[PDB]
């Protein structure tokens, strides 16, 4: 496969760590305690 | 410069959109039968728009050039 | 064993936020609902929204019914594992709504969430998958 200047390979893979990062971070939800009784 | 991008999984469902990637989300039945290279890249294209293309952990991201 | 109804309830309501990438220019809304509920009757336990009252109870015992239709006949499919538990994430449209819903592993519950037709299916379904690896604690509730 190619590489580009408009975007190169490093970039490109970059990039895709950067969204899958973001994403994964911001998929964390804080359980504001435990969910079932009793503990 | 980047016109857009679209990630998409192996199901072929979106994980996001930009550009004019959001107006070409019918582009990812081609682009997921798309065999990438040994490293994960690949180059194609519909039209005037390149599309560079990498998968890595069963997302694959294209970002949308022009030629 | 009881579900701690203001912690499931907190921890719905914080499966509503959306999603701000700042990598590339995009952002969606946040969740119209996210809810917990019966595998058995589609009853609801606990939910979050960001529409009415009256109409999160029809969509529930609607996709808790396609759930279990395509839970037991020998549309996106997700196999996942959590910690050696299998459960399923499946995607319906709703009208113009995105859904996904899972089983928690084990248990009697489904984990429901309601999106807008904006919301990327792909991004639900890891939105999903990550919510259910913080509900370890009601794996195995059973009814």
């Amino acid at each position: 496969s190619p590489d580009s200047a408009k975007i190169s390979k490093e970039q490109l893979k970059k990039l895709h760590s950067n969204i899958l990062n973001e994403i994964f971070s911001q998929s964390q939800v804080n359980k504001p305690g435990p969910l079932t009784v009793p503990f | 410069d980047i016109k857009g991008t679209i990630a998409f999984d192996t199901h072929g469902n979106v994980i996001e959109s930009t550009g004019v990637g959001s107006q070409r989300i019918e582009d990812i039945g081609d682009l997921s039968k798309v065999t990438l290279d040994a490293e994960g890249f690949a180059q194609v294209q519909g039209d005037s728009l390149l599309v560079h293309l990498y998968k890595r952990n069963d997302i694959t991201l294209a970002v949308y050039t022009s030629a | 064993v009881m579900l701690h109804s203001k912690n499931v309830k907190g921890f719905l309501e914080n499966t509503l936020k959306p999603y701000d990438l700042h990598s590339v220019d995009f952002k969606t809304s946040s969740l119209q609902s996210s809810m917990i509920i019966t595998a058995t009757n589609g009853g609801i336990l606990s939910y979050a929204t960001s529409n009415s009252v009256n109409n999160l109870k029809m969509m529930s015992l609607l996709i808790k019914d396609k759930w279990s239709e395509d839970e037991n006949d020998t549309n996106s499919c997700y196999p996942v594992e959590i910690d050696s538990f299998k459960t399923k994430i499946y995607t319906y449209e709703m009208e113009d709504l995105h859904t996904c819903v899972a089983q928690i592993p084990n248990s009697d519950l489904l984990l429901l969430f309601i999106a807008e037709g904006s919301f990327p299916y792909g991004l639900l379904v890891i939105k999903i998958e990550r919510a259910m690896r913080e509900l370890t604690d009601l794996f195995g509730y059973k009814l």
